[PDB]
């Protein structure tokens, strides 16, 4: 119990997923990580939900609205598909829409961002819908991996200074090496709290 | 779109890890691995450590099973992993757990 | 109750035997295999021996790959077998072919 | 073309399938003979039918009514279930109405059934069946494989000859040796008319 949330898991599918610079490949390494972050935000609380959404591929695509329902989640995330470049302004737009429908209104509203991919919007752009998430009480976390977009983890941290509110949002960068990405990840607040 | 597997109301959910300590922190199912193990294993029911039975003739990157309700027969090397998807007896899930590679 | 895998209006058929060679007689699917090659292949098209391109990453066990009509992305090395199973593109079977451990 | 048949193929699920007499399994050894019949019947002629029935489990099961949809036929036989012993009559009678109602009925009809499990019953009654068979125009094809009651090749036998009509019906007995179920039979008249 305790803390209470309906979490949107937008997962990077884009073509930049096929490198084997995370092993063996960034998309195997991002399902792992997700897959493990939908069992531990669903056994934190039974009246947790979590929805998971794709960026690229074909479009932005929900493959489940938030649920309690393991099972249901966690057969979303085989067979996935792969190409074309992530639409993250959009898939943070359907993420809030579907966070805003949650039936039980009690729970805080939270998209988790897998961004693998480089970051094509600008940063002025991104700070306007971190400020319009953090009005709607909707907290982000920001999973930065990938290999050369050097101005990435500025706007992403931009992206964070203007949706963070009481320490609600996070980001983490996680560069390939000896631990898996879901290891780094199972450290930060984007599993602890 | 969807890819879906099932039997009857059981559904079928395919997990790939590259290494199966990785299932260590993966929650709920890390309470019923024994990590000790030899080979990949099926439970009878859902108690802890419950993936103990030895799967008949399995493919060598499949790491276990995991029905998460209801019981069924408890033998070693006797049920394939295709026998088995008959084996629900009323669980809703039946997880099965891959290598990669 | 039977068993059900499929991907839209794609029906996903696994099918197992304890030796590749066996496949030479089982039509119409020894026209599309193409034995001579190493590894397991899908089609990108519909013709004699059109089973040649190579599937990322594959299981141990797996033989090839067969989807029953229209075309797909042609590429060594690409798609893993999880993947394909998206790229039925208008299929109505997607035949997968695994080797008995 | 011009053989045009429709066929039910009766399959053994009974707990005497586990036996590995057959390497892998008396049941893998089965399902792969039972995949490449379906194959050539469906290819032979492309108004063939081709249906399939357990005959042991939980009861007999038809597991596909005749077809030509040789996807639908094959995506029956993975995960069978395996239990029981078979009901052979029960299964004869269910194989013999299906194929009774046939749509075309220009179709021939043809019986195959995989004996791989003793045979319960007592010659006179095999005799009464395979008469009715015989008498409703239905050919038999007996696949005797698996050792434990000495009397089963004889029993088969004799459900043979009742049904018997014009060399059309026909039996193997094969035994676990150098060449599997599915080698030996391609070259009988099960594949070979």
């Amino acid at each position: 119990g305790m803390v209470l949330e309906a979490t949107m898991i937008c997962i990077d599918n884009s073509e930049w997923m096929r490198n084997g610079d995370y092993s063996p490949s960034r998309l195997q390494a991002q399902t792992e990580a997700v897959n493990l972050l939908c069992g531990a935000k669903t056994q934190s609380n039974p009246e947790n939900t979590v929805g998971i959404l794709t960026m690229a591929g074909k479009g932005v695509r929900v493959l489940t609205t938030p649920t309690s329902d393991l099972g249901k989640i966690l057969a979303c995330m085989h067979g996935l598909d792969v190409g074309g470049e992530i639409n993250l302004t959009a898939a943070i737009q359907i993420a809030q829409l579907a966070l805003k429908h949650r039936q039980n209104k009690n729970q805080r509203q939270r998209i988790i961002v897998f961004a693998g991919s480089p970051i094509k919007y600008e940063k002025k752009a991104l700070e306007i819908v971190g400020k319009r998430l953090k009005k709607n009480s909707v907290s982000l976390d920001i999973v930065n991996f990938g290999e050369d977009d050097e101005e990435k983890p500025q706007k992403l941290e931009a992206l964070l200074t203007a949706v963070n509110n009481n320490d609600g949002s996070h980001i983490v960068h996680v560069p390939s090496g000896a631990n898996a990405l879901s290891d780094v990840l199972l450290s930060t607040p984007v599993f602890t709290g | 779109a969807p890819h879906e597997e099932r039997v009857g109301d059981m559904r079928i959910v395919n997990i790939t890890f590259s290494d199966i300590n990785s299932i260590k922190n993966f929650q709920p199912f890390s309470q019923y691995f024994d990590f000790t193990l030899t080979g990949p294993r099926y439970n009878g029911n859902i108690a802890q450590f419950a993936m103990i039975w030895k799967i008949k003739n399995p493919p060598h990157n499949l790491l276990g099973v995991f029905f998460d309700n209801n019981t069924r027969d408890d033998e070693d090397d006797k049920y394939t992993l295709e026998e088995l998807k008959q084996m629900g007896n009323g669980a809703k899930n039946m997880y099965i757990f891959w290598q990669y590679e």
